């Protein structure tokens, strides 16, 4: 019962996987985690809105002054229904949106509750409101004001359709090979494709070619800080000078430091630098520190910022504190945006310019641009949010503007009035059906294609639909890297199936195990990391601990730590042991002494093995046995025991496109003990084991035979061929 | 090639040599800025076999102007596989031209038998300079050392990066 | 490929396909071979255009 | 090689200067009264081609990664034969392939190039 | 070895907290400088609620340091009080300033 | 309100860092009257240092935490106390850096991990 796995448990695991997730999990989840929680948060962003009127003097019964307050509460969503002509509302089911061209949508209930503040406005004193009036109606029905109408994505939560039994589906007359997925608008089946994007909160180092003086470049993204360093390789000057936001004419790096609270020069480079002994790295920051020297003072730097704002004479003390609220404001906004936080800059900007120079001295390449752990998909999550955001946004603004008019005439404000509910319905059916994502007045300008109508010739052009991705490249873009195949697709992206002609590797398709990231909290890890021995980056010295692990939550650094190798040990016992959900990513990079964590929303991970080393058998083995296998066979002949009591027991992980840059993994299982040509690899440090090779293709390949013995265009062809057969596309 | 020198290979290497442009900067291995504060006498041994020689060896005009030897040196350990690649003698290219084109870089230069391949670069000013200018050695000094290894030729022609032999 | 071990210069390890389309392809000169097959792809959907401009 | 020096009063550099009456060089910072003898009339280097030899880089706790290959090479010190292997990790275009071998035991650094 | 020594844990109750607010006091500096020495006492300390810094000057002004509210400091600290009994008491830490000499 | 008292700021401070859950069950008001909560016992070779809270508290707690060091050596940090221009007054001056982790001996360590995941599981964004 201790023996090996062979390829049908193999086979085993992936049944269960299928009989447990399905082929439009993603779909549904992402559609899922937006219904529950990011609805909330929306609104709970701009709960409050605030008039504050001020006393006219015409009169002294005109010397009051008041403000206004609205503020926001729960969200109540409701089953899908509709309002006949007639008035009359009955539950509405798929079949008669489908015939009577009708919309699957449900309504939107939100709590508001206003406030009234009355002050004497007497000149030279500090106006003081207090509370005379609340209306809130949370003892009533009436509380609940109507909002709008939410289209309803097809087997979801909310759903009729998501309890159903084969008989309830039957009766309902439902396709029983039917998996949902996709929105009825207007009587037609509408699905959204993901859409690909690049990463932010990450600092890339970039190259030039020479004709311009420019040399090297560090980006980031959060906002957007360029800090570049100009001056030819092997000359005598040496310039790094960043450019900041709605700063043009842009100042040097020393200057920065300076502005920012650090004064002594002596600080700056134990900010940049965290090796003593190598000297070329001071070698190039001796010219910033030489210009930098001559101003001891913020002020000048401060009235250069001033300078360059639309508005011209300003008083040189407003300049200077305008260009000082600039720094907290604008300037890095994914660390931190209140006041006093100004050491976790300052080692930021520190760390940037040190990679930068690194870059700039080879010990390291540019930064890979086509790297697909670089990448994030978005869902109809995301993309909801997005238009929900600018739609509350607008509505909010649009009841403000009313409700002024409507106290310019000195009127009181029916709040059923105040809302125009047409305007979040209109805008979500407009967006959904065209597919132009973005403002009606502004579609022209906005993405397209992201919302297309099912594909229902056959079945599995269905299957194949459902499983799209798109990268937002000029179709006509004359780029051949991102078309390319590359290195990391490796079992998250089908080799052969893309399109051809001007979407020729443009188009993706998943393979059949590559899922995606909902989203979690990063709290929680930073504050476990921070109580199991780490030092908080305020009370860092370089010199004291020259060999210090830095430490990312992100993209954000927050400090430093001195025994990395427990504190990973440790780390992976938890995500093995359900302390943390598995959808988590934790790299370690021991060449550069770094840790990074992204718990962050779309990355593309897939299942492996684990392997761990027995000295009963005095070599390495899998987690899993036969009696795991057994057990799988009599849960599934039994259709317990499922696939998340695999993932909870630590003999399975989710390894996605970044974390595999530390693994190694012994692809069939025999080949982890000590026709074709199949060579011995000379490893023996294995960690992982792949479930089978198969599962590098999608659903269009999976269904050639015998497709390795085939030129691999030929594969390609058929299966762009496999979505024009005639069949039996639904049992009803 | 001519006729004559097609058959053989040392014509064509210096015909090669006649053609690729060679500039300062490419022929020192360590064209170093030091600071020359007494150029009468040095710490380092290598160079001090280097000062008699010329020290025994430069004329009265260079004696009157041993003053004008700026408090900084450009201190040229230079290559000898770079210098002998596009056959350049130490002492008539690196001294004719150079002191020819502005009289503004005078050098104190070993023969080539030397085991390290020092010379002595010491720009040439009037002693009419302002108190201020002289004061401020390191500002002329670095800017004029930039001009010299960028702007100077010692031979070939303009724009050729690279020339290769081929049969 | 993550199956391989850092600094790897061998011939099978960077793209050599040693089997035959009677014997069959191994996973890693399958992915190989699927990149290779990639370029030609790519290279006639895009200069088909770039050649007609030039022919008209 | 120059070596940065900082002044003992506000850690600033310190930058040269020259003693006329006494023909002496001085170093001293702008911004106090500080002022320091030199030592050697060595205040800058300026390199052009770097012959540095290639390096293994970082070291410590290497042996800790697993998709670093191995050998059965014996040690020139500890007489053992499990090390791990590697090539340079300075990325310059024209490095030749000198292997760099890190014993598991004694953490020596040696190389497959043993030229005399 | 299991030889220990007992140092009873003890705590400053609210009535003497009420009138005493504590503020982490920090200065920015490469020497060990010590108000026995380099300040002549008294010292004048004012501000001139976080809007206006902390300014910490002698009574010849040779010794000014001017002391700025660094924000965010997530460990909430505690001072550790040795009574007469050699007991300590607890104070908890309200906030932390950071003071550099000026030039 | 402008001298300061050092006739008591000869004696060297601990200075402990506190987790944030234990750190806020110690900010109680109600046992600040000098009550004796915990006590401290220090190995002989010092490598290893002991916080056993004492049994006159609640059993909710974990009654054993353990202590590590930073630095040996500390230097230029003060202990002040400011009270009612204010008054100020030094404490003393820094000694020796501390850290404190849970104890695995307690079970307790385990129930408030456990209450830890049941912080993880509620709060979502």
């Amino acid at each position: 019962e201790s023996a090996p796995i062979t390829a049908e448990d193999s086979w085993a695991v992936i049944s269960a996987f299928f009989r447990e997730k399905g082929l439009v999990s993603q779909q549904l989840d992402s559609f899922n985690q937006f219904v529950d929680y990011t609805l909330q948060d929306i609104i709970c962003e701009d709960s409050t809105l605030i008039l504050e009127q001020l006393a006219q003097h015409t009169t002294e019964s005109d010397n009051i002054s008041r403000k206004y307050e609205i503020s926001f509460g729960k969200i109540y969503v409701t089953k899908p229904m509709v309002n006949e002509s007639d008035g009359v509302t009955h539950a509405l089911y798929p079949q008669e949106a489908r015939l009577r061209n009708l919309t699957y949508s449900s309504g939107l209930f939100v709590d508001v509750k206003k406030r009234t503040y009355e002050a004497i406005d007497v000149p030279g004193r500090e106006l003081k409101y207090e509370l005379i009036a609340e209306e809130s109606e949370d003892d009533s029905e009436s509380g609940k004001v109507f909002i709008g109408r939410l289209p309803i994505m097809l087997r979801s939560k909310n759903c009729y359709l998501s309890e159903a039994t084969e008989s309830d589906l039957y009766k309902l007359k439902e396709c029983p090979f039917d998996m949902g997925g996709y929105f009825i608008i207007n009587g037609s089946e509408k699905v959204l494709i993901a859409q690909e994007r690049s990463a932010g909160n990450i600092v890339q180092v970039f190259k030039k070619a020479a004709p311009s003086p420019i040399s090297h470049v560090a980006e980031i993204r959060s906002s957007t800080l360029q800090v570049k360093l100009y001056g030819r390789e092997g000359s005598s000057a040496r310039t790094i000078k960043a450019t900041l936001p709605y700063i043009k004419q842009d100042i040097p790096i020393v200057i920065i430091f300076r502005a920012l609270g650090i004064i002594p020069d002596g600080e700056i480079l134990e900010h940049i630098c965290y090796d003593v002994n190598d000297w070329q790295m001071l070698e190039m920051l001796k010219p910033c520190v030489e210009d930098g020297f001559v101003i001891q003072d913020r002020e000048t730097a401060l009235d250069f910022i001033g300078r360059r704002g639309t508005a011209l004479g300003i008083k040189k003390e407003k300049r200077i504190q305008y260009a000082k609220d600039i720094l907290q404001k604008e300037f890095l906004p994914h660390i931190t945006q209140l006041e006093g936080f100004e050491s976790r800059k300052a080692f930021f900007l520190g760390y940037m310019i040190n990679r930068l120079l690194l870059c700039a001295l080879d010990r390291k390449d540019q930064d890979d641009r086509d790297h697909f752990g670089k990448k994030r998909l978005d869902l109809a999550g995301p993309l909801l949010a997005q238009l929900f955001k600018t739609l509350f946004k607008k509505l909010t603004k649009d009841i403000f503007r009313y409700m002024q008019r409507t106290v310019e005439e000195a009127h009181d404000f029916n709040m059923k009035l105040a809302i125009n509910a047409k305007t979040i319905t209109s805008g979500l059916k407009y967006a959904l059906a065209t597919g132009n994502w973005g403002e009606q007045k502004k579609a022209m300008s906005s993405r397209a294609g992201v919302s297309q109508v099912l594909n229902r010739y056959t079945y599995s052009s269905t299957l194949s639909h459902l499983r799209r991705t798109n990268t937002p490249i000029g179709r006509d873009g004359k780029l051949a890297k991102p078309r390319q195949l590359h290195n990391t697709h490796w079992g998250l992206v089908c080799p052969a199936e893309t399109p051809e002609g001007q979407a020729c590797g443009l188009v993706k398709n998943l393979s059949l195990m590559s899922c995606i990231s909902v989203g979690t909290d990063p709290m929680p890890i930073i504050t476990f990391l921070s109580e199991w021995g780490m030092e908080p980056l305020e009370d860092y010295v370089p010199h004291q601990s020259p060999d210090a692990t830095r430490v990312f939550v992100n993209g954000v650094w927050h400090g430093v730590h001195r025994n990395p190798a427990r504190l990973m040990e440790t780390l992976r016992t938890l995500r093995r042991k359900g302390d943390i959900n598995p959808e988590v990513s934790m790299i370690r990079d021991i060449r550069e002494k770094e840790l990074k964590i992204f718990t962050d929303a779309g990355r593309v991970y897939r299942p492996l093995f684990i392997v761990e080393d027995d000295e009963s058998l005095g070599h390495k083995e899998l987690k899993v046995r036969k009696g795991h296998i057994a057990k799988l066979m009599a849960t599934e002949y039994q259709d317990e025991y499922t696939w998340s009591s695999l993932l909870n027991e630590g003999l399975v992980e989710y390894i996605d496109a970044e974390e595999e840059e530390s693994i190694l993994i012994a692809m069939q299982p025999e080949d982890l003990e000590p026709k074709r040509i199949r060579v011995s690899h000379h490893a023996t440090t294995f960690t992982h084991c792949e479930i089978h090779p198969s599962m590098i293709l999608g659903v269009a390949a999976s269904i050639i035979p015998f497709p390795d013995h085939n030129q691999s265009p030929r594969n390609t062809y058929q299966s762009a061929m496999g979505k024009q057969a005639m069949g039996v596309f639904l049992t009803n | 090639l001519e006729p004559g020198h097609a058959a053989d290979q040392e014509q064509a290497k210096l015909i090669r040599s006649a053609i690729e442009h060679t500039t300062l900067k490419s022929v020192t291995i360590a064209s170093e800025i030091y600071y020359d504060p007494d150029p009468r006498s040095t710490v380092i041994p290598e160079d001090e076999e280097i000062i008699q020689l010329h020290f025994s060896l430069l004329d009265e005009e260079a004696e009157q102007s041993f003053d004008q030897q700026s408090p900084w040196l450009l201190r040229l350990e230079l290559d000898r596989a770079a210098m002998n690649d596009k056959d350049l003698t130490m002492g008539q290219v690196g001294e004719r031209i150079k002191q020819t084109f502005k009289n503004d870089l005078f050098v104190i230069w070993s023969e080539d038998n030397d085991e390290k391949l020092i010379i002595r670069c010491r720009v040439v000013r009037p002693k009419s300079l302002d108190a201020e200018t002289e004061a401020e050695e390191d500002h002329m000094l670095k800017k004029i050392e930039n001009t010299m290894l960028e702007n100077i030729t010692l031979r070939g022609v303009e724009n050729i990066e690279r020339v290769v032999m081929m049969k | 490929l993550p199956h391989f071990s850092k600094d790897d210069y061998s011939p099978e390890s960077k793209g050599f396909v040693e089997n035959s389309y009677l014997r069959g392809l191994t996973p890693q000169e399958f992915f190989f071979h699927a990149m290779g097959g990639r370029e030609g792809l790519i290279d006639t959907a895009v200069k088909t255009a770039e050649t007609g401009y030039i022919q008209r | 090689m120059t070596t940065f020096r900082f002044c003992r009063d506000c850690n600033n550099m310190l930058y040269p200067r020259e003693d006329k009456e006494n023909n002496r060089l001085l170093f001293e910072c702008r911004t106090c009264s500080y002022v320091e003898e030199a030592g050697s009339p060595l205040v800058y280097r300026h390199e052009l081609i770097t012959n540095i030899g290639e390096t293994a880089g970082v070291v410590q706790d290497i042996g800790s990664d697993p998709t670093l290959p191995r050998s059965d090479r014996e040690c020139p010190k500890c007489h053992s034969r499990e090390n791990v292997f590697f090539q340079s990790q300075q990325r310059r275009k024209d490095t030749s392939m000198v292997l760099f071998f890190v014993c598991l035991s004694c953490s020596h650094i040696f190389t497959s190039d043993q030229k005399n | 070895p299991n030889e220990y020594n007992e140092f009873p844990l003890r705590a400053i109750p609210k009535e003497d907290l009420e009138n005493m607010r504590t503020h982490l006091l920090k200065f920015q500096s490469k020497k060990k400088i010590n108000p026995v020495t380099d300040f002549h006492l008294p010292v004048r300390l004012h501000r001139k609620e976080e809007f206006y810094p902390w300014v910490m000057e002698d009574f010849d002004g040779y010794n000014t340091w001017v002391g700025s509210y660094e924000a965010g400091n997530s460990d909430s600290y505690v001072l550790l009080s040795v009574e007469d009994d050699g007991s300590f008491t607890m104070i908890p830490a309200d906030k932390v300033y950071k003071f550099t000499a000026r030039n | 309100s402008l001298d300061l008292d050092l006739e008591r700021s000869n004696r060297q401070v601990w200075l402990v860092r506190l987790p944030m859950f234990l750190a806020e069950k110690w900010r109680d008001r109600n046992n600040l009257h000098g009550q004796e909560l915990g006590k401290i016992r220090i190995n002989k070779d010092g490598s290893k240092i002991t916080l056993l809270l004492n049994e006159n508290d609640n059993d909710s707690i974990p009654h054993e935490y353990d202590l590590e060091l930073t630095k040996k050596v500390v230097e230029n940090e003060y202990v002040f106390t400011e009270q009612n221009p204010k008054k100020t007054a030094i404490v003393g001056t820094v000694c020796h850096e501390c850290q404190v982790m849970p104890s695995m001996n307690d079970p307790n360590y385990h129930k408030i991990v456990e209450q830890r995941r049941n912080i993880v599981k509620l709060n979502n964004k």
